[PDB]
């Protein structure tokens, strides 16, 4: 039980910053693919 | 071997079979003319989180009875209109359904 | 807190080593994983160790670099080969304990 | 009056190599402004 | 000294004619061009005649005006042919005697 | 109907450059220079007629100057201020009764 608990708190510091990135760089997409093209 | 078909301010998708026997599914959105992108997060636990453009915008619910995830569109700018499509993970796999559409305003 | 001790360092005109111990919980960490942190641009990973033994990479260093576990001084051993000289970077480890995320204190390492 | 016929010739291709240059190298400046402001 | 004023303006949703008044050295005719100014955008000289009759105008409306010397008053024409948005912009003329620049008052051709 | 020659290779640490002319000198209404960047497109440079004409592109103005000997059929343009990006190949032509005139072109250099 331990283990699944860690691991499950891993899960969701995982999604977090996967979507923190995904966030950051579709604006980064976003933003200079309208500078460029 | 998982089916996801979808359906759907309010849009939803089915599972072939073992929702909670299924960890992580998520969504996400196709803007035309662009590449692939997430949308919000829900797992076995019911934790739960967004992507910063829809932050606060999209809410997202999962019914354990009827193998079934949800999304529900709020207060949406029509900047959001793209096809949407709703994805899980099994077991170190991709699931991919066929996805929807969303339009303008 | 979890402390983070870290290694590597040095010039030459294709191979070095970069491994950082942890202050305590060895062995207590799942995903582990450098970053890249080159000057003035922003940060980024490099490669990553599961709690178990599978390493995904990233792309711009797939097969250039070797991540592996090291229980012994709970010291991931992230290996510098076949290096491009230009790639170099302050180099930072991550440890993701119980849900909190802990970071390591850098380091810059550059040869040729 | 062979003179005047042949500066006569010479502003006009002047003109005409002007006019081809701006209408070309401003189309291009339009490229410019569209696909980078 | 050499006065420009034009014609020219108005809704519309085919083709129409621009002047250029010509004051002083009166046939002092060499190359009368036009040029053309979106808003933001940048100004070209569109369609030239020379002093003695030739007329070249620029590929951007190649064949589709006609550009026209009535020394009668001495006002070069450019016949507005067929119009079609973009051109909205403003319109100007142009003049060159004894190597001297001269500038229009600017006229609004707003079409469609 | 003419003909160009050239010349103005090589490194100085002076410096130096011209071209030639070839047919019925001075007939020189608008005759010009171009220069050519590899993998760029045209461009002229200096354009010197008989009327002692002098005006230049918005790069050589100091680098450069325009000399026309009516002598030995030929205009100069001699290079100043060194600096490697002039590096090109090039052209000196000029105009009569209109036709597209155009000949072969030379090279520039670093240090």
């Amino acid at each position: 039980e331990a283990k699944i608990a860690e691991l499950q708190a891993t899960i969701e510091r995982l999604t977090s910053e996967a979507a923190l990135a995904e966030g950051a760089l579709e604006a980064a997409r976003r933003d200079r693919s309208r500078l460029q093209m | 071997e998982v089916q996801l078909q979808e359906s759907g301010l309010r849009l939803s998708c089915a599972s072939s079979r073992s929702i909670d026997g299924i960890n992580i599914m998520r969504w996400y959105r196709q803007a035309p003319g662009k590449q692939r992108g997430m949308v919000a997060v829900v797992t076995g636990w019911g934790s739960t989180n967004y992507v910063d453009s829809v932050k606060g915008r999209f809410i997202i619910s999962r019914d354990s009875a009827k193998d079934t995830v949800y999304l529900q569109m709020n207060n949406l700018k029509p900047e959001d209109t793209a096809v949407y499509s709703c994805n899980a993970i099994y077991r170190g796999s991709e699931y991919w359904g066929q996805g929807t559409q969303v339009t303008v305003s």
